[PDB]
């Protein structure tokens, strides 16, 4: 694995940091990670599973 | 003309996944836009969503967007194609429910062409069944549908045989061995409340034939591999054979 | 495929023209005209989203507009891109359109709102496409020889290159405010508001109600729509947030460059004929066409001309 | 062909923006004063004056760089090759072969040895450059050592580094009036004018 | 969202009478109509566009109308490969939706179907399962009801059922219903007489019998 | 979003004439029309005319012709503005009649820009109201409502209060001054069939309290700034109060 | 002319219900209607343009349908919010007009009036005058007649009528009378003695009162 | 032809009697389609490309077109030093003179 | 305005030939259609066919 930063805390970059439906529970909230994790290779599995992987329901 | 093919057909377990595909063939037109649509066992029919297979863009229903993947493949990226032109499309369902049972047809839409207008299908193909089922393959109980007293001689009568407890309905069933044909009912299909199927086979006839004329009914499945060919005798308490 | 047109959205930006010599703020501002492509295609970046109708949901049929403070929709059917005459349109997704375009000295792009209203920016841009191969061309011919080029490929599903979004800035809005019985009306609207003032009260705040202040004319109090829950492009045509900026993380961009053959004329044969130690041709141009000769041996000495009529050389 | 990165420009309200540093390929920043910027809907600003406005630009490669780019080597001595058909007792047959004067390629029992050739002439030069099918000798400025506006205004060692050399000459200048954008004066890609 | 409706949710008409299918939308609609017919066990295929021009491939026979929130397709004379589901189209919106289905069926002259019973076979018996079977031959139309009357108890609920469509020998329906059974039932059970019953025929039609014999 | 911002209510003589000042900021939009609609209370809606304040361009109801003219002022705006964008209106109501008294609207209409034809009225200003009567500015007569011969309990009965007499509609009163709230309704307006208005307050109570409680209202009207106070006791032809 | 026509003077529904407005116009205007709600002491707000588009911000509830001469507007479940007055608008030709306007209202229980009747006192009295006041309160639904009766004959040629609205708590109307001479024509009766006929009520109600107590 | 203003029609000459159509379909084009910035009575204001010829026209409400087409050289003067083709972001203010929208 | 002229009135056996003939004027459109229509005392009006006089072109019924 490899490891995303949340604020303090940490979570594996495949996993969600807030589930279910990410960005529809809290916009303010899903700010945090979108920050900050710009330089991180994990960006773009983070935001699959936050925004875009499977419309926030089933499978891809 | 344009045609428009899909693969196969298929029976699968609760909380699997499918994927389906689809083949667009012989059109004049290119950018046109590829659709699934679905059919219920008698309930009715329901646009899913679509696909511009050159773009890869897809539009959904907001009940499938999240179920479903649609997606196509590169036909061909020269400025060319004055040979036939061809469009793949894919379809997948995911984690499956019993009432996702449906046969899935894909359909060519002129929606993109005809200036950005929604759509209306041109073409379909031949359609294909996904069937959502716990039950696994099981081959046939072959009852002969067993006559008695119930008119005796003389009257108008039917003989038959009563097919049960098997899976998938392809129990294609005849009399005879194809030399009888007139008179005759096979019925479509029944699904058992145990998840598996059951069907009814008869032969109208005089009642003065029973017992005495030969008439056979050919059961044969296409799953468990069955060839019960083989007549049906009145016998309910009673014994009897010609 | 993307469907990070959830979080990010639509926005006004400033335009130099919209098709009367006025600037304005405009829903089409042009953001960036791509020029890469050796076909002569064209990518433009505009402040447009095309292919979602609101409610974050992919449909070919819409694109979607800022109005105001607010998304609304129209039709894919009545956007246009026009150069000095009107352009072809060859795919469309997010910020993004494909188009390949006659010859000329300004670019165009506009669209048709739901009210039946048309809005359009137009930018300076010298679209002039470099010549593939040894003649100038105006049509693709009916028969000819492939050369080597590159396009824009029209795959949506793209890859490698990138866009930022940020926490979009605060709206000013004269209208969020009203002036009534020698006091102020901040009339909110279910958004999240801030507000200032000098009108003989220093009491300046964010809200998320309405309310009024006290004692005033409006000229002497200022607000704005002052936090978002979806992100914006980060233009040069709009302020940043704060001194570092916030929400840096990327989204991808679609219509990657790819190369690919095209194909060029091939001019008619010259007419030739034989003098003493020397070649004569007649030359017979359908469009301008570069002749060059050397010698083949241990000097060249080489020679070139473009040719636009009919020419006689020795 | 390189690219301008304009992220989009701070504005202070009410006071100054500090100025600072960054290390990018070709970094231009200034603090422009006594802007008063409109957005639609109303001043952007709480007050008359006293206001500023941030600004800052890079260039990078475009997106476009993998493809459309040319490559600046220097080339040295050459290895030479031939292919050649023979005829005898009607039998035509070719062979492929090294000039080297030995690697010896036999074909139905016969043998053959070529080259050198007599000559040691070339006509790529001792610094070529090459975009696609087209080759050039040009003397191109060596590497750190190009000028704006002509080839080589942005050079990379390799088409993957992230070392980019650049010397565009871009200037930022000052925004117009009551106006949210980022004017500025740069050099046009040098690549774009040789091609 | 639009919802989309006709008046004949079934149409009984004779070959060589004329079609006049009617079709609703819940919501004005202005054009932007299709109307397809399904053929049993084949996939769909189009009909008629926009609201009124046919499609390449179809004969003249067929044409539309309306424009607003009501719609029809005429076909001149029914024939013998036009018995058909058909469906109306709508797409003025983004949720594309088909209207429902509707059957074309060949108008008749009524008639009871002959009744007959079967008991489950020694085989089926000696297998721990039954299941007694009741079987209407030839009906004319389709819409009757069945009962067990078993022991003289009027029973029908727990009854496993299908039927078969318009004959190609007349037009008739067959019909097949089976008694949900387990072995001691069968047994406990002494005489068996499955009726039909109906609206369109003159009186209940019945055949009897004292078990096994 | 948008606002439009109108000049106040007026009170004038007949065969006068008065002009109506509109504002428009802070759209988009820079070319709509302003327009002039009318309500003679609650009895229609007409629309006047309007202006285009670019072009002036005054259009015209046939209606309004000759009993009103339309007008706009031009400014010193830039052909690139950079402002939040802003238009000035007018309606010259003139050779004034008694049943002009109504409230007129200015709305903005998108006609123009709507590709020159007509539209909706889109934004809509506060509205403001004209009055036309020859009446001088009377205040009311302001008496105290006298009780009736008391109905006694195991009911509810009569008390309130009235107010007549007065030019310029806009009187306000208050019982207790303000620790009376519910059970208060105080009948909006009438028309004492010669200019002046009246109005009445009242009270409905179990009938517990008269000659008892401290009833007293205020009233309040423009006119030289009068203001009123009073007790509703029963006095008639005699007298019984707290 | 274009003649518009609301169907519904008045629409009474309790809030949750459908609540659906129609207009007529004498002509095909297709499309170019609009459809406003209106408010006491406020100008109207757009709801939506052309037959069926929703205007800025207008949330979900409003639906407006609708082609040529006829239209209307529905909303889905109707909120405590939206009890306004609604007015349909044309703009085919250069005289745009609006409708009639219709009133939508709180459909609540049956509440009959209560009726008061007043005196005059000392300050008209000696002003010349006398001024008496009929009352009915706090009922619903409203559509009550009444006179003065005075000695039983009509007093009218110096009487004038007004009304209140539902109240926004209560849900009830009221009205108020007076009567206005003067003081010697005042004690020219001894039975003041107000009227009521109603809906609520079995039969008209009447209350009495003398001058000079 | 009521002779009333109305802004959305325009009138013309059908043989002997005046008749209306649309201000939605009047057209002017150089040697592609120009703007039309203002109108009243027998005047049009356009903003139009360069061009050897103008052209204007309308569509009748019997659905005819009509159009005339004069040869003239249009091609604006420079303003300044610079041959520029449409209005850019960021430059100078100079002096110029256009017709102003003004009907009085 | 504008009128149209056309030949006086024709009697004839069955099983011979008539050249009808029609003029028009004073319109100011150049490229305007003639048509010919029919119609007995009992029975409707019926459009018969038409050319544009500039191209030939007829077009029927």
């Amino acid at each position: 694995p490899v490891m995303c930063l949340l604020a303090n805390t940490t979570f594996p970059c495949s996993q969600p940091p807030c589930t279910p439906c990410c960005y529809e529970k809290e916009p303010e909230e899903t700010l945090r990670m979108l920050e900050d994790n710009v330089m991180r290779p994990g960006y773009y599995q983070l935001l699959q599973a936050s925004l875009t992987c499977s419309p926030h329901r089933q499978r891809r | 003309q344009v045609q428009l093919v899909q693969s196969g057909a298929e029976v699968k377990k609760p909380g699997s996944a499918v994927k389906v595909s689809c083949k667009a063939s012989g059109g004049t037109l290119r950018k046109y836009a590829i659709s699934w649509l679905r059919q219920a066992p008698g309930q009715g029919l329901e646009w899913m969503g679509g696909i511009i297979p050159i773009f890869g863009t897809a539009n959904y229903a907001q009940k499938f967007q999240g179920r479903v993947t649609i997606t196509a493949d590169e036909s061909t990226t020269t400025p060319y194609t004055t040979t036939p032109y061809t469009s793949t499309a894919y379809i997948e369902l995911t984690s499956l429910r019993s009432e996702d049972t449906a046969v899935y047809y894909c359909a060519r839409d002129l929606g993109p062409l005809t200036g950005y207008s929604y759509s209306y299908f041109d073409y379909w193909g031949q359609g294909t069944l996904v069937t959502v089922s716990s039950a696994s393959t099981k081959g046939p109980s072959v009852f002969p549908l067993a006559p008695s007293s119930k008119s005796t001689s003389g009257g108008t009568a039917a003989l038959g045989c009563l097919v049960k407890d098997y899976f998938p309905e392809p129990v294609t069933v005849s009399w005879n061995s194809g030399a009888l044909t007139s008179g005759v009912h096979t019925f479509p299909a029944v699904l058992q409340s145990s998840g598996l199927y059951s069907l009814s086979s008869v032969v109208t006839v005089p009642s003065s034939s029973l017992g005495t004329q030969t008439y056979i009914c050919n059961v044969n499945h296409k799953p468990s591999n069955t060839k019960v060919d083989k007549k049906v005798e009145p016998k309910s308490c009673d014994k009897t054979h010609t | 495929n993307f469907n990070v047109y959830k979080a990010i959205r639509p926005y006004l930006a400033h335009c130099p023209d919209c098709g009367e010599g006025h600037s304005c703020h405009s829903p089409v501002a042009l953001e960036r005209i791509r020029n890469e492509a050796t076909d002569g295609t064209l990518k433009i970046q505009v402040s447009l989203q095309i292919g979602i109708k609101t409610d974050d949901s992919h449909d070919w049929t819409k694109l979607r507009y800022m109005d105001n403070h607010m998304p609304a929709d129209a039709e894919r059917a009545r956007l246009f891109v026009r150069t000095s005459a009107p352009c072809t349109i060859t795919g469309t997704m997010g910020h993004f359109i494909l188009a390949r375009c006659p010859k000329g000295e300004t670019l165009t792009v506009g669209f048709t709102d739901g009210r039946k209203i048309s809005h359009s920016c137009t930018h300076p841009f010298h679209h002039d496409p470099p010549v593939i191969g040894r003649e100038k061309f105006h049509s693709r011919p009916q028969h000819g020889r492939e050369l080597p080029c590159s396009t824009y490929a029209q795959s949506t599903a793209a890859t490698a290159e990138e866009i930022e979004v940020h926490m979009p800035p605060d709206t000013p809005d004269r209208t969020l405010m009203s002036q009534q019985s020698g006091n102020v009306k901040i009339t909110v609207n279910s958004q999240t508001v801030r507000y200032k003032c000098n009108c003989g009260d220093s009491n300046e705040g964010l809200t998320t109600t309405d309310k009024v202040i006290n004692n005033c004319k409006v000229d002497q109090c200022h607000a704005a729509v002052t936090n978002h829950k979806k992100w914006q492009y980060n233009s040069p045509l709009v302020p940043r947030n704060a001194e570092l900026g916030d929400r840096k993380g990327k989204v991808h961009i679609p219509f990657p460059l790819a190369n690919v053959t095209c194909r060029v004329p091939k001019a008619r044969n010259p007419t030739v004929t034989y003098g003493k130690n020397q070649v004569i041709m007649l030359l017979y141009p359908d469009h301008p066409t570069l002749l060059s000769y050397r010698n083949m041996g241990e000097e060249p000495n080489y020679q070139e001309e473009w040719v636009t009529h009919k020419k006689e050389i020795r | 062909e390189y690219k301008t990165v304009i992220p989009s420009p701070y504005v202070k309200c009410c006071g100054t923006a500090e100025c600072k540093d960054k290390s990018l390929p070709d970094y231009s920043c200034k603090v422009f004063t006594g802007v008063y910027p409109f957005m639609w809907g109303g001043a952007y600003c709480f007050c008359d004056t006293e206001n500023t406005q941030l600004s800052e630009a890079h260039v990078e490669k475009s997106e476009s760089c993998k493809t459309e780019f040319a490559s600046a080597y220097r080339a040295h001595t050459a290895s030479a090759s031939a292919k050649l058909r023979v005829l005898y007792q009607g039998n035509n047959v070719t062979v492929s072969a090294y000039a080297n004067g030995d690697h010896a390629v036999t074909v139905k029992d016969a043998k053959f040895i070529v080259g050198p050739m007599s000559s040691a002439w070339t006509p790529f030069d001792n610094k070529i450059v090459v975009y696609k099918g087209d080759v050039y000798n040009m003397d191109y400025p060596p590497f750190g050592a190009g000028r704006p506006g002509q080839f080589g205004d942005i050079q990379s060692r390799t088409p993957e580094s992230e070392d980019v050399y650049a010397n565009t000459q871009l200037v930022l200048q000052r925004p117009s009036a009551g106006t949210v954008h980022v004017p500025y004066s740069q050099a046009p890609s040098g690549f774009k004018y040789w091609l | 969202e639009i919802v989309m409706t006709q008046s004949p949710a079934t149409l009984s008409l004779s070959p060589g009478e004329r079609a006049t299918l009617s079709c609703r939308a819940s919501q004005s609609v202005s054009s932007y109509l299709a109307w397809y017919q399904q053929k049993p066990g084949q996939a769909p295929r189009l009909l008629i566009y926009d609201a009124s021009n046919r499609a390449t491939g179809i004969p003249d026979r067929f044409s539309g109308s309306g424009s607003g929130t009501d719609f029809t397709l005429t076909i001149s004379r029914l024939e013998p490969e036009d018995f058909a589901v058909y469906y109306c189209q709508q797409y003025a919106n983004s949720r594309r939706t088909f209207g429902q289905g509707t059957k074309v069926e060949i108008k008749r002259t009524v008639a009871a179907p002959s009744v007959f019973i079967f008991p489950p076979s020694d085989e089926q018996l000696k297998s721990g399962t039954a299941s007694v079977v009741c079987l209407l031959n030839n009906f004319y139309p389709r819409e009757a009801k069945v009962q067990w009357k078993v022991d003289n108890a009027l029973q029908s609920g727990n009854s496993q059922e299908s039927v078969t469509e318009q004959d190609s020998k007349d037009s008739t329906y067959s019909l097949s219903s089976t008694l949900t059974l387990s072995k001691a039932d069968y047994e406990k059970h002494k005489v068996y007489a499955c009726e039909v019953t109906h609206q369109g025929l003159s009186s209940p039609v019945t055949k009897s019998f004292n078990r096994g014999e």
